[PDB]
């Protein structure tokens, strides 16, 4: 708030103002892959490929 | 080996039918020795069926080269018999000739021999069927839960 200083004050009554920030979002970070049906590597560690994406 | 050239394989095969070589006064005739090459030609390019029949090296001729004869065929030392064999039973009939029996054991033998490791490398066998449960004694399928074999 602004503040002056005196007795009289015609005309000097000012307003109001109420400043604001905006907050938004970006994109999503994926771990999109894929697993080959006939793949003993890819059955395997398709658990610890989720917790390294986690 | 001293066989190296198609035209050498061609050589072997006119001496063993009886048209060229040393053993008769005979010698090999230039329109006698390039329907040759073309025989031989076809005739491994018949045998090896774009890589799904018998592979034994051969280098096929390009056009750019102008005599086919000259080159090196390319083959192993333990396919020369095999081929100069079959090719002269193969050119045999230009000559309204007939080749020996002898001579048609010895490529029958030959292009077996010829056949014998590729078919041993090919006698493979399929992985197991997709509808198979790998078994509770696989511990690491059973830890991950492969419990059935891919298949294909």
């Amino acid at each position: 708030s602004p503040t002056q200083e005196g007795w009289d004050l015609t005309d000097k009554a000012t307003g109001l103002l109420e400043l604001n920030v905006a907050v938004n979002m970006g994109e999503p970070d994926n771990d999109f892959f894929q697993l080959r049906a006939d793949d003993l590597r890819d059955e395997t560690a398709y658990r610890r490929r989720i917790q390294s994406a986690a | 080996m001293q066989i190296k050239t198609k035209g050498d394989l061609v050589r072997a095969a006119l001496r063993k039918l009886g048209v060229a070589s040393d053993a008769t006064l005979t010698d090999v005739e230039p329109q006698s020795m390039q329907d040759a090459v073309d025989d031989l030609e076809a005739m491994m390019a018949e045998w090896y069926q774009d890589g799904k029949g018998i592979i034994t090296g051969y280098v096929f001729s390009d056009d750019e080269n102008p005599p086919a004869e000259g080159d090196d065929h390319g083959l192993r030392s333990s396919a020369v018999s095999a081929v100069f064999h079959n090719l002269a039973c193969r050119i045999a009939p230009d000559y309204a000739l007939e080749a020996t029996a002898k001579i048609i054991a010895t490529a029958k033998y030959g292009k077996e021999l010829l056949y014998k490791q590729t078919a041993i490398s090919r006698a493979k066998r399929a992985p197991y069927p997709s509808r198979m449960p790998t078994g509770s004694g696989n511990s690491f399928a059973n830890l991950n839960e492969w419990h059935y074999f891919p298949g294909e």
